[PDB]
């Protein structure tokens, strides 16, 4: 009894297609073409009394303000622009007009009440504008809110207007604590500037030269846009991947046009506009066509604005379980004149790489409550901005349900197993090796989700594969083999391929990995050659 | 319609093919790890089953891209057919998918 | 022909994309913005030598 | 300068008339759609002459309107 | 020879990181295969050939590089 | 990179590809092999008239139905082997303004359609026009979007009557007895219609004999209520009739889609498999 | 959950040398034994 | 104008950097990559890096472009 | 008091109609399109910048 299982069993009714015996209505047809209508716009009390007269300075707040006023490179310096008691901003948190959150999501982000008012009294450390070059001086300041009616002297730090109260960093109400919390971000920004400023200067110079070459306006905005574009022409080897020790993968759901999600990722306000590495996912390009022995992974690396963490998005074009047609001429004849094309299923993961921090994540409790609220799987040490950016991107795309972690993938795999055990509904045509059906079935989706679980580093992936292998179908065995390759279990992959009976499945499984001889994998038992036995088992260990 | 599930015995498979040809079955389908339809023992058992047009023989393998259960369901739905199963031996009660699901949920 | 819908639509779309996505269609700039004369050109400019 | 994916990958050499659109998504080849659907991979004549194309709706229903000695249409003239 | 080829391939795979090239896939000598790994070189032979040419004994018995060793008569 | 071995460029024993070293006279432009197909020489460049096929230098004055419409008279150049890979001409370059789209209002905001290969090619959205102007929308036919400019160039040998609600064929047995080719054309069209692709084609196909021995005719009425009659004339085959009917059906489908009514797209079905069997038979026969 | 998914890379010792096979390098200096120098 | 007036001062980079004696490939091929675990697996190699066929074929700039 | 910084690290001024790379430039007909994606915060930011510039003018 889960939404995923319900969708798998009784899928929604799509464009009906009648026939002489039945009517197929659950086909996952591609989204009709997009359009842009200029007529449609892009967009879609107690606080007053406190500001007027009720506001009163308590002892602790007065002490903190006095310490900040006394103050006891711009990247490292932490300013504090204290306002006047009459000039304090009093009111609730107002989401920007471009906020697609639901009412429940807004309530959760406001902690059970959107009417709550937070008093903002001074600014704080500044961060560069999103469009600006990433290694630029801080421009947009941070805010320091304080709840006028709170039992404990809590002070909230808001890095920007795009993060709601649920992500505001709480502080112990001490000037030293606030200074240390801000110094964490200041030092992180200074390190980022010291590390990646020369690379961005080189990119800026190359962008200027390219604009000079291809006659184009050379304004500052034009140069910034061309740097963001040249992010496309970034080499994988010279990429800031594996930078910070901490890593964690997340699943962003299966899609059909990954560029549509990557556009949301690019336009996320919490990420810079000049990524270190970008790759357009043209599924129709000769090198990006998904296949069982598919091309691989399209990687795009973005850096967060405030906490200099990295979102390494990976569109896995390789993940597939559907065998190529054995009669391509007949398949083309079948699907030539068809005006209905089944929607693809390509997975997109994201590695979050963040520095070892003790205050940027908020002490752990903030992300613990965030996880308890949103059913996510964020690590307690994740920087707040990275988690907020991921949540915002998923909400904007419309795949919050598909935004799953290791436990979510485990539950999805369990639901897929339940669906596999239950009888499979019929489809347009059964599909044969000569003319396969481009419609993902229960077994194929189960194999793909096993691969996804393996991709999301799981200590129990090997055990799960070993338990699934005895009872499973050929697509599931293919998925298990690919999962074993992803994990790095050479012995498990060799066992799977040896157990696999002869067929095109085993052929493609052998073709997957880089091997010495196909016999080393195919021959479960050493087969004498020239009156000599070869033991290739040690190779795969 | 006839479906042969995990025969694995060339002589038994050939005799079954001969019986199907004699009874003029509409179509016979070898579904699960059945003995190779083209084998010396199978041909010895079946004199002319492979060369008879009346009894079309199909070999569906999930390891070559064929959704055999999908094909069976499609045939059943199209022809308004009824399924009947026959097992040479009995069938006990034992499963581990429930344990796997429990572990995944935990 | 005085108004061919196919040509008109295709040309209008081409121009609109070239104008609104200069980065993506940078290579098409040379079609309408030829390099100026008097500046070094890779395939044309030949400079004198020296005597030593 | 340096190495780039523009240098890496080469586009299709297709004429403007044949090209359905210049959009980035349509930049690829037509057979790419079939290749993706199947999850697999896979010359002008000596005197290539084409008679000029006309809009579908106008060409299939051409009004029989004429002038002094020239056919007159909202898009085309002619002689008769 | 099959064992020799498999061992040579395994050594090359272990060196894959800094390895620049692979060995031949058609064993020229069916009783001796040598994999050079930078300053290190691995020689895989059969027992008969190993006993025939005692490279181990020669390289264990040969004296170290004495600078004064060159102070002798030519040969 | 540095670990790989690049091709020698400065020093090498291999042939350095400079055919112009001892074959060209005077100034040589760095453009490699610009005067190669001429015979690797840069002489006899003062000639204005050269050997020309149709569509080349001196044929501009002459008329050729193809080039007269597909090539500007001033764009003609030199002969085949004398092609102009590189031209240098003194003068003040003139950047003539590019053509301006016509029949478009001023300040109008168009509608943009994002074409992508994800949409199947057969869909009418691909043949639609990317930039859509409000003044290009026929508002009296009910259309919301402008009509597609391009149409598929397929030769319809079978009939697909899914988008048409009814088909009526009037025929005359007395004219059959007379023995006119129009009779056979209409009869074959009716046979192909009743063997068309739509499920139960006889449901939509109807045949009425000539109650008054009138000239045979065909009438196809679509879901929109509009009707179309393919002009039946002598020297018209069932193939031509089906081509006309299918082209007009595609046009009607485009008009209905522009109006804004959902139209059931076609998909592979029993008729598709029945065509597959014959296609496989044809392939086998060709292979034999 | 969080601990199950998160992966923290090991601590890379400062100025750590790596051999051809990427194995961790321990302090080891070699000098010509046959050479009888002054130290 | 060129024959009459002086040309602009030479850029510092032009006369300080050398003219590279080699011409590196348009699509250099690097089979080595540290992203996928167990690099023996081919189906995880990044697609953004060139193939050997691309490395050999890409002897000229991209189609629309003319200048190197 | 603030330490001097280079022009490279100093922030760059932006025009009233500036948008990042993925978004298109500004034109009279297509004000901020063509973009299928909706609810773009940067387009609203550009509109606010235009309003501020107009008010200043």
């Amino acid at each position: 009894c889960s939404p995923f299982l319900s969708s798998l069993l009784s899928p929604v009714e799509t464009v009906p297609l009648h026939d002489v015996t039945r009517t197929y209505s659950t086909m996952d047809v591609v989204d009709p073409p997009a359009r842009y209508n200029p007529m449609v716009p892009n967009v879609e009390l107690w606080g007053v009394f406190e500001g007027s007269e009720d506001n009163k300075p308590p002892a602790w707040f007065y002490r903190l303000c006095k310490l900040f006023y006394r103050t006891n490179d711009p990247y490292v310096w932490i300013p504090f622009n204290l306002l006047d008691e009459a000039d304090y901003h009093v009111g609730p948190y107002r989401f920007p007009s471009t906020a697609t959150y639901t009412h429940e999501q807004r309530t959760l982000l406001c902690l059970g009440d959107t009417r709550r008012e937070y008093v903002h009294f001074c600014d704080s450390y500044a961060f560069p504008g999103r469009a600006q070059i990433p290694t630029s001086v801080g421009t947009c300041p941070s805010k320091l809110y304080v709840n006028p009616k709170q039992q404990q002297p809590v002070v909230y730090i808001q890095l920007s207007n795009d993060i709601p109260p649920a992500m505001w960093l709480p502080v112990k109400g001490t000037a030293a604590s606030v200074r240390r919390v801000l110094a964490e971000f200041a030092s992180m920004a200074a390190l980022h500037r010291d590390w990646h400023h020369d690379e961005f200067m080189e990119r800026h110079a190359t962008a200027v030269r390219m604009l000079e070459l291809q006659r184009l306006p050379a304004g500052e905005g034009d140069i910034l846009r061309y740097m963001a574009y040249d992010a496309r022409n970034a080499q994988f080897a010279f990429a800031p991947i594996r930078e910070f020790p901490n890593q964690q993968e997340f699943f962003l759901g299966e899609h059909d046009d990954p560029e549509k999600l990557m556009e949301h990722v690019d336009l996320c306000p919490l990420l810079f506009a000049i990524p270190h590495m970008r790759t357009v996912v043209d599924l129709h390009a000769e090198h990006m066509i998904p296949t069982i022995a598919g091309p691989g992974v399209a990687t795009s690396l973005y850096r967060c604005i405030y906490s200099k963490a990295l979102l390494f998005v990976q569109v896995h074009l390789s993940s597939e379980v559907k065998l190529p047609p054995q009669d391509p001429e007949a398949f083309k004849f079948m699907w030539k004149d068809s005006q209905v094309l089944p929607k693809m299923r390509i997975p997109v993961f994201v590695r979050v790489v963040w520095p070892t921090n003790e205050r940027m994540s908020g002490g752990g409790g903030l992300l613990r409550r965030f996880n308890r609220l949103f059913g996510t799987e964020f690590a307690s040490d994740i920087p707040v901005d990275a988690a907020m950016a991921l949540l915002y991107v998923m909400q904007w795309s419309g795949h919050i349900k598909d935004f799953l972690g290791v436990r979510g993938m485990r539950q999805r795999l369990a639901d897929l197993l339940l669906a596999s055990q239950q009888p499979e509904p019929t489809k347009l045509y059964p599909g044969t090796r000569e003319i396969p059906n481009p419609e993902y079935t229960v077994a194929e989706r189960l194999g793909m989700h096993v691969q996804y679980l393996a991709q999301l580093h799981d200590p129990d992936i090997s055990l799960t594969i070993q338990r699934l292998l005895p009872v499973a179908s050929a697509p599931v065995r293919m998925g298990c083999a690919k999962a074993a390759l992803i994990a790095g279990d050479r012995e498990l992959f060799r066992h799977i391929v040896s157990s696999e009976p002869p067929g095109r499945m085993q052929t493609y499984m052998t073709k997957l990995v880089r091997k010495r001889k196909t016999r080393d994998l195919v021959d479960a038992e050493p087969r004498l050659l020239e009156d000599q036995y070869e033991f290739a088992a040690p190779l795969w260990t | 319609v006839l479906v042969l599930d995990n025969v694995d015995d060339p002589g038994l498979l050939g005799t079954v093919l001969r019986t199907a040809a004699g009874f003029h079955y509409d179509a016979v389908i070898a579904t699960n790890h059945c003995a190779d339809l083209y084998d010396h023992r199978v041909i010895r058992a079946a004199r002319g089953a492979h060369f008879q047009k009346a009894v079309p023989i199909y070999t569906l393998k999930e390891e070559d891209g064929d959704n055999v259960y999908g094909m069976l369901n499609h045939i059943l739905q199209r022809n308004d057919l009824s399924p009947v199963c026959f097992a040479a031996r009995d069938d006990n009660d034992a499963t581990d998918e429930l344990d796997d699901l429990v572990r995944q949920l935990r | 022909t005085t108004y061919d819908a196919i040509r008109e639509d295709k040309y209008d779309a081409f121009i609109r994309l070239r104008e609104k996505f200069p980065e993506l269609y940078q290579d098409t700039r040379a079609w309408d913005n030829p390099p100026p004369f008097g500046e070094f050109n890779m395939f044309y400019s030949v400079r004198f030598g020296m005597v030593g | 300068l340096s190495v780039r994916t523009e240098d890496f990958f080469s586009k299709e050499a297709i004429s403007h008339a044949r090209r359905v659109s210049w959009a980035p998504h349509t930049t690829e080849k037509k057979q790419g759609a079939f290749a993706k659907l199947a999850r697999s991979n896979f010359s002008f004549a000596q005197e290539p002459y084409f008679e000029e194309e006309i809009e579908a709706h106008r060409k299939h229903h051409r009004p029989d309107v004429y002038i002094y000695k020239y056919n007159v249409s909202p898009t085309h003239f002619s002689l008769r | 020879p099959r064992h020799i080829h498999l061992a040579a391939w395994a050594v090359q795979e272990a060196d894959a990181l800094k390895r620049v090239c692979k060995i031949r896939r058609k064993q020229v000598d069916h009783t001796w295969e040598v994999v050079p790994v930078g300053r290190i070189i691995v020689n895989l032979m059969q027992e008969s050939l190993r006993e025939e040419l005692s490279l181990e004994r020669k390289w264990a018995v040969t004296k170290c590089m004495d600078p004064l060793s060159v102070a002798n008569a030519p040969v | 990179t540095v670990g790989l071995l690049p091709a020698q460029l400065a020093l090498s024993r291999k042939p350095r590809l400079r055919p112009h070293v001892g074959n060209l006279k005077g100034l040589v432009y760095p453009l490699p092999y610009y005067a190669m197909w001429r015979g690797n020489h840069n002489k006899y460049t003062y000639n204005k008239s050269t050997v020309c096929l149709w569509g080349e230098g001196d044929t501009r004055s002459m008329y050729h139905q193809h080039y007269a419409h597909a090539k500007c008279p001033t764009d003609y150049g030199r002969g085949g082997r004398e092609f102009e890979y590189l031209t240098v001409k003194r003068g003040k370059m003139l950047q003539k303004p590019l053509p301006r789209v016509q029949y478009v209002a001023e300040g109008s905001k168009p509608v943009w359609l994002f074409k992508s290969w994800h949409t199947p090619l057969s869909s009418p959205s691909m043949w639609e026009r990317e930039v859509q102007y409000a003044e290009h929308t026929p508002e009296h036919i009910g259309a919301k979007r402008p009509l597609a400019v391009v149409a598929p160039r397929t030769m319809h040998r079978y009939l697909f009557l899914m988008h048409m609600e009814k088909v009526t064929i009037t025929v005359s047995p007395l004219l059959f007895g007379y023995g006119h080719t129009i009779q056979k054309a209409v009869l074959d069209f009716y046979r192909r219609a009743i063997s068309a692709r739509s499920p139960f084609p006889k449901d939509k196909v109807f045949l009425f004999y000539a109650i008054d021995h009138i000239t045979p005719r065909i009438e196809v009425t679509w879901l929109d209520g509009t009707s179309y009659v393919p002009p039946v004339l002598e020297g018209a085959s069932s193939q031509d009739l089906i081509q006309m009917v299918m082209e007009e059906a595609w046009l009607a489908a485009d008009r209905m889609a522009a109006e804004g009514r959902v139209l059931n797209p076609l998909a592979i079905d029993d008729y598709k498999w029945d065509q597959l069997v014959v296609f496989k038979k044809v392939r086998d026969k060709e292979a034999s | 959950a969080a601990a199950a998914a998160a992966a923290a890379a090991a601590a890379a010792a400062a100025a750590a040398a790596a051999a051809a096979a990427a194995a961790a390098a321990a302090a080891a200096a070699a000098a010509a034994a046959a050479a009888a120098a002054a130290a | 104008a060129k024959r009459e007036t002086l040309p602009p001062v030479t850029r510092e980079n032009i006369w300080k950097e050398p003219q590279q004696t080699f011409f590196l490939p348009f699509a250099p091929y690097v089979r080595v990559v540290d992203y996928p675990k167990d690099p023996d697996a081919k189906f995880l190699k990044p697609v953004n890096i060139p193939r050997w066929k691309d490395y050999m074929q890409r002897t000229k700039p991209v189609i629309p472009r003319t200048w190197y | 008091r603030y330490r001097p910084i280079p022009e490279s690290m100093q922030p760059k001024h932006l025009e009233d109609n500036f948008t990042p790379f993925p978004l298109p430039k500004f034109d009279e007909s297509l004000e901020y399109g063509p973009v299928r994606l909706r609810n773009i915060p940067d387009i609203e930011a550009a509109k606010e910048r235009r309003r501020g510039s107009r008010l200043a003018a």
